[PDB]
């Protein structure tokens, strides 16, 4: 079992602000990490795979990078539509695991 | 088994001090290294330990956020660094050896070897 | 547990088969006819009597018609 | 936990027997109770561990016993070199605790 | 340079396709039973039309792939096999052209919608990837690619990427042909990489994709050592009978072919409800 | 075009069992490995189980291992999860999903179902 | 050399393997073969050869064998019971030991289960000895899974470093690794003893009318015997008929 | 029959049926159907000397293994390479004893 | 490992000199013994070697017919004797240890231990 | 074979890096190339063997490399004790040959 953590567990930001979310693994997982975004009442949506590869249809304001145990998710300019809980997930080894989840609120 | 520590140091409040402890006569990574403080006229206080194989540590609540422990296996030496020094940190600091937690006969519960202490004045 | 037998006319005639589950009730298996030999599935039971073609057991036989 | 030794100071002649006590505020496993001897100007050294087991190099003039909350250290016949400060130490809850020490 | 270019799948019936020579042993006039990764008989094979609107998806490789296409236009040129399909890992690029085939394994940074230009960097580079580095393997040989039907089987076992192929004429439009034809070994490539996904490269387009399974087959070799027929032993009770009797012809009668058994639904454990522990430590840590 | 619809959710007692299913359409279901993921009210995402495209190999989280069984019927494009010895802690919304995975399933596209609530009480 | 928990593997193929230079060497303290005689290796052909290498201490060398138990056999490097290959080891005190201790070489001390044959585990996950989850934190009942040897030049022999090489012989397919045996002229229409890429037997060799495909190397009978071979030099197909 | 000789402690395990090693292969070989007893004792007090006792020797190189109870006392130069030694010690030409 | 050589000698042309080298700290017969000459202000010249187990030798062409090497295992000592001495033989003579030719890792290609040299004047 | 070292003499300060070269008239296996250090009034001692391997007891301040006909010896930071004469040595054709040596 590879344990995943995220920090901060919650942050507040306004529109146009830069939002960064940190995810860490208890084990080295190279670049095999997904980033998800979830809004209330809906299933999670994948934004980034393999650490830094963007999914088709995902706004260019979203990005990410990292390797080994330390990964970062970034929103260069927060939109009013980006208010959601973000999760990191490792798929280096089964069982697969999700992080605690980071909530981004509006300031 | 021998444990040799650095000489006495004198610091001012707000400063930081680093005390070394060189080990010999045994497999360095086979044991935990503990630090124990003895203020003048006082008893003994446990500060924390480091495990050289993993560089993992644990600290007494008293010093959490103030004390950092490191080690270097290439020279079988352990270090303890205490920041934000105050006058009440004046003490003789000792390094001591104890078994790891996986020791079947609970050799981790006590300290079998001690180095001579390092006197630090603040 | 039990054996499974396949009842068939020659492949020179047809590719249809019936399956007999030996020594078991038809209720435990998953044209279903229960015989003393076991549960026969895929064959239509009739009230007509004919000369024996492919023997099943206990007086029961099967044939391609 | 609190470890309390008694008496704070003991006075007796060479060639005589001494007993030191250590009491715990809560039950302590015998395997987690140790005694140390500290001479003036020197680092502490281990004498007893596991309540009753002598450390390597320690004379059979030293012995220990006890259980639960009550432990003792006995010196059969004192030498001039035994007039030092003795400490009891306990392990538990991922921490190491020493008593205040007693002077012989 | 890279440029940007989902629809529901269609399905067809693979009646008796995807059979290949399981090893390198010559046999003749014999029925041989073997266990290997084969395409199941009468399975549902996915029918793609990459150029309809462009939709040429990345597919899972799983445990091996049955791939086929019919065309005279020579639109399909090659395949990409790998994992992330970017500069982070080694990827396998198999590309055909008019005179040769080139197979490379490198850290390719592939285009989002990769393809080959009909007219042209390099003939195998411009429309396929933006860059390549850290190449570990290179191989060059002859091209791998009425109506012409081309069938391939891709396996990746113990570091060896195995390709089987067969080229036959066809007079059908919307499906795969019936009858039996075995695929022969084309090349065994000692590459040593992991493959989880693959994609088809086109020149600027219909193809079929099936998946192999661990299956038992009875193969019929003629006097020339050619496989002319086969039985999928798990297809139906009749096929099971044929495999059991090691024969492609069954006479009238009743045959015992197998056994049935009811499997356990769950596991239960019932031990004594004593909680005291055995005093082993009292033995191990005795003073004397 | 691609749809995933869960069903079988409801209210059961502790120690009981519940069988979930998910109907897949719009994609070649039998070429993809499938995952189950659950999310309790007010909680984050918890991975439950994974099944391969063929339906052979099966993987479980330690939180469900020995109690939950994953299976698939490739003739009906339907994913199943059979949960035995259900506990109060198993109360959650369960999803069927095809998670993007470059190492195991080789899944390039990421799909999620609607989510069905399972209550144990 | 690698640590035993993170052992190295090299694949050897498409070459001539002289095993006598190793076997007849005076420099190796251990040379043990399983499933094959050390004096017959030069007469054999294999599809692949693997060479695994690592450092362990003297006393542990006995664990590098089929059917063994111990921390190395169980958690670091496991051999199969049907192993075919040779285990070679020598004392490396002069290279791997240091004054003060060499702590570069490590081994796995704790694991939740035994390794399978030729399995390699290089994780550093904290080992849970108790019932309480460790959550990546080392402490009581939560151990760091690896430990160092700390090799020193003054250690007893059982505690001195040994370098170990394991040669695993893969026999399946066309052979790519053969011993340094010289070939002879091909003789047909006479009763001879033959050796084709390690395939030995007695019989009369004649030109075959069997239409072998380019990938096929030999034919087989129902008795699991070879009745035709492709000559490794001429690629000619020959029938094998038993001597009268 | 009573056979006797000197070897070093670690090699005593080679004096048994089904064993391999320099002693088992080139010096003293026992049969697999051996019937008999192997007896050994430490002789450090008799056979060791200050500065080293170099009287006791063993065969290090041989072209083939010995048969059971075979005795080879030759000192022929061992040819490790392809070039003939012709009785001359040097590169790829070894003295067989140590 | 130690190598101890005899003291300096003074000879006249036409004479002969014998230089000894006593070995200790290792198995004497496990290694070749080499002799190396260093004339004043000059570099090093290899003369030849002896193998104590066999008493076999090999000599550099320069000295063939002039130099003889012997050894005695009972005293772990090697000897080198050079006849028909000339004034150009004035040099410091060293003994040095190297592995035998059967050494797997080519330990025979170099000299790992040297004794202090013997000065010979002619 | 001829072994030629260069420069004949090297002059530099303590604490600085030095590089010495040795060239062969013909290709030499890396396994057969060694370096020696000879201090005034002392026998030569081995520093490097096999082109790159340090001899026992030699500080990591010394290193070597090369192949074919070109080999070098590097001293990372010189001490007062490193100002000695260095030699390269080659084996082949059943003979041992030394270079002329260079003085640091
Ligand atoms: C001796 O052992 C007794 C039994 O405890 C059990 O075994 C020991 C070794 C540990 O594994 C422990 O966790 C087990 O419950 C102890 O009760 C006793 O205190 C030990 N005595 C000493 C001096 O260690
Ligand atoms: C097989 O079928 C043919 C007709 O197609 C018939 O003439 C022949 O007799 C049949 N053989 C048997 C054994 O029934
Ligand atoms: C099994 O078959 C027998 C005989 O027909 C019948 O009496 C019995 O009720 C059947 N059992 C069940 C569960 O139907
Ligand atoms: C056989 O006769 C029974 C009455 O005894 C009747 O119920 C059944 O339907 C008949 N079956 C057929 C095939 O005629
Ligand atoms: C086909 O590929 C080969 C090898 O890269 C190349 O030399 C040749 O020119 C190519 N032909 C065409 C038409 O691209
Ligand atoms: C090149 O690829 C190999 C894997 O085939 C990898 O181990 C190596 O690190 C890569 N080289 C670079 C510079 O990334
Ligand atoms: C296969 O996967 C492993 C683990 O991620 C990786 O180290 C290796 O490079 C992969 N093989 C490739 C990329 O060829
Ligand atoms: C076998 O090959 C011959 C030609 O050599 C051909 O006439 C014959 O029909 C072939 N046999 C089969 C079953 O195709
Ligand atoms: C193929 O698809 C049909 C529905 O179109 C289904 O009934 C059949 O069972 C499927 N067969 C397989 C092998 O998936
Ligand atoms: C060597 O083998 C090849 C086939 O692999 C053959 O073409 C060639 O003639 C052979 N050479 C000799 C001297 O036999």
């Amino acid at each position: 079992v590879i344990w995943m953590t995220q920090s901060p567990s919650s942050l507040s930001a306004s529109v146009g602000d830069r939002v960064t979310i940190t995810c860490q693994a208890s084990q080295d997982i190279r670049f095999y990490l997904n980033w998800y975004q979830q809004k209330p009442g809906k299933a999670p949506k994948l934004l980034i795979s393999d650490a830094s590869n963007m999914e088709t249809g995902v706004p260019s304001r979203f990005s990410g990078s990292g390797s080994g145990t330390d990964f970062t998710f970034t929103i260069s300019s927060l939109q009013p539509e980006d208010i959601a809980t973000y999760y990191c997930q490792q798929y280096d080894n089964l069982p697969f695991t999700f992080g605690p989840g980071t909530k981004v609120d509006f300031k | 088994v021998q444990l040799v520590q650095s000489g006495a140091e004198v610091k001012k409040p707000g400063a930081s001090v680093k005390v070394s402890c060189k080990a010999s006569g045994y497999t360095f990574t086979g044991y935990y290294m503990h630090w124990v403080r003895q203020a003048p006229g006082q008893g003994l206080e446990w500060m924390g330990w480091i495990n050289p194989i993993s560089s993992g540590t644990s600290y007494a609540q008293t010093f959490q956020g103030r004390v950092t422990m490191t080690s270097d296996t290439s020279i079988t030496t352990a270090y303890m660094e205490l920041s934000r020094l105050r006058s009440d940190d004046t003490a003789v600091y000792y390094c001591a050896r104890a078994a790891p937690f996986y020791d079947f006969w609970s050799g981790y519960s006590y300290f079998d070897y001690w180095g001579q202490g390092t006197l630090v004045t603040v | 547990f039990g054996g499974v037998s396949v009842i068939t006319p020659g492949t020179n005639t047809s590719n249809q088969v019936a399956v007999l589950y030996q020594g078991v009730n038809c209720t435990e298996v998953p044209n279903v006819f229960q015989t003393r030999a076991g549960c026969l599935i895929g064959a239509e039971h009739v009230n007509n009597s004919y000369e024996c073609d492919i023997p099943i057991g206990a007086g029961i036989c099967a044939s391609y018609q | 936990i609190v470890m309390m030794q008694s008496p704070g100071t003991l006075s007796l002649s060479p060639g005589e027997r001494a007993t030191l006590s250590c009491r715990a505020s809560q039950s302590v496993s015998s395997s987690y109770l140790a005694w140390y001897q500290q001479k003036p100007g020197q680092a502490p050294r281990l004498l007893i561990y596991g309540a009753s087991s002598r450390a390597t190099g320690i004379p059979d003039r030293f012995s220990g016993s006890g259980s639960g909350t009550d432990f003792t250290l006995t010196i059969s016949r004192l030498e001039p070199e035994d007039f030092a400060v003795y400490y009891c130490q306990q392990y538990g809850s991922s921490a190491w605790t020493f008593g205040q020490g007693t002077k012989v | 340079q890279c440029v940007n270019l989902q629809l529901p799948p269609a399905y067809t019936n693979s009646f008796t396709r995807g059979v290949y020579y399981p090893d390198k042993v010559f046999r003749s006039s014999v029925l041989h039973s073997t266990q290997d990764l084969f395409l199941p008989f009468f399975s549902n094979v996915t029918w793609f039309h990459a150029i309809h609107r462009f939709d040429n998806p990345v597919l899972p490789f799983n445990d091996g792939v049955y791939f086929a296409s019919t065309e005279k236009s020579n639109i399909i040129r090659g395949w990409i096999f790998g994992t992330t399909l970017d500069s982070k890992t080694q990827s396998l690029l198999i590309v055909n052209n008019a005179t040769n085939v080139v197979i490379k394994v490198c850290e390719f940074q592939f285009c989002n919608d990769p393809f080959l230009d009909v007219y042209y960097k390099s003939w195998m580079e411009s429309g396929v990837y933006s860059s390549a580095n850290n190449c570990t393997f290179e191989y060059v040989s002859q091209p791998f690619l009425f109506k012409n039907l081309r069938e391939f089987v891709f396996k990746n076992i113990d570091g060896y990427f195995k390709i089987y192929s067969k080229h036959t004429p066809i007079n059908l439009v919307r499906d795969l042909p019936q009858g039996f034809s075995a695929l022969e070994p084309l090349v065994d490539l000692p590459i040593g990489i992991n493959i989880t996904r693959f994609q088809t490269l086109l020149a600027l387009a219909a193809y079929y994709v099936g998946y192999l399974q661990p299956r038992t087959f009875l193969l019929k070799y003629n006097e020339n050592g050619t496989i002319t027929d086969a039985v999928d032993c798990a297809l139906d009770p009749l096929s099971e009978t044929k495999c059991t009797l090691k024969s492609f012809t069954v006479e009238k009668g009743i045959y015992q072919t197998s056994n049935f058994r009811v499997q356990p639904t769950e596991s239960i454990v019932r031990f004594p409800n004593i909680t005291n522990l055995c005093p082993f430590g009292e033995v191990f840590n005795a003073t004397r | 075009e691609v749809q995933l619809v869960e069903s079988g959710g409801g209210v059961v007692q502790p120690g009981g069992s519940l069988r979930l299913s998910c109907a897949a359409s719009g994609f070649t279901f039998n070429s993809y490995g499938m995952h189950w993921v659950r999310q309790a009210p007010g909680k984050g995402l918890e991975w439950v189980a994974f099944i391969r495209y063929d339906g052979g190999n099966k993987y479980y989280a330690d939180s469900v291992k020995g109690r939950f069984t994953i299976s698939r019927d490739n003739s009906k494009n339907t994913l199943y999860l059979q949960m035995k010895s259900l506990r109060a802690e198993d109360t959650a919304v369960y999803y069927c999903a095809n998670l993007k995975d470059s190492r195991y399933s080789g899944s390039y596209y990421d799909y999620w179902g609607q989510g069905t609530l399972v209550t144990v009480s | 050399f690698a640590s035993v928990y993170a052992w190295n593997r090299k694949r050897i193929s498409n070459c001539v393997a002289d095993y006598s230079v190793l076997y007849n060497s005076a420099s190796f303290s251990t040379f043990k073969c399983y499933g094959v005689s050390p004096t017959k290796l030069n007469d054999l052909c294999f599809t692949n050869v693997y060479a695994d290498s690592f450092v362990i201490r003297g006393d542990e060398v006995r664990q590098i064998a089929p059917g063994q138990t111990g921390k190395i056999a169980d958690y670091n490097y496991k051999l199969p019971d049907d192993f075919t290959g040779c285990v070679i080891a020598w004392n490396s005190n002069n290279l791997d030991s240091k004054v003060g201790g060499n702590y570069n070489y490590r081994y796995r001390l704790f694991r939740k289960s035994n390794l399978k044959p030729f399995e390699r585990d290089i994780s550093t996950e904290i080992y849970q000895a108790g019932s309480k989850p460790c959550n990546g934190v080392e402490g009581f009942n939560c151990y760091f899974p690896l430990q160092s040897y700390g090799f020193q030049p003054t250690n007893g022999v059982g505690y001195q470093p040994y370098r170990v090489v394991v040669l695993s012989f893969e026999l399946l397919a066309p052979a790519t690794v053969c011993g340094p045996k010289k070939s002879t002229n091909l003789v047909k229409n006479k009763c001879v003893n033959f050796n084709f890429n390690g395939l030995t037997g007695t019989g009369v060799l004649t030109e075959s009318n069997k239409k072998f495909l380019p990938f096929q190397q030999f034919g087989r009978d129902i008795a699991d015997t070879t009745d035709a071979v492709r000559d490794p030099q001429t690629l000619e197909i020959l029938d094998i008929t038993p001597c009268s």
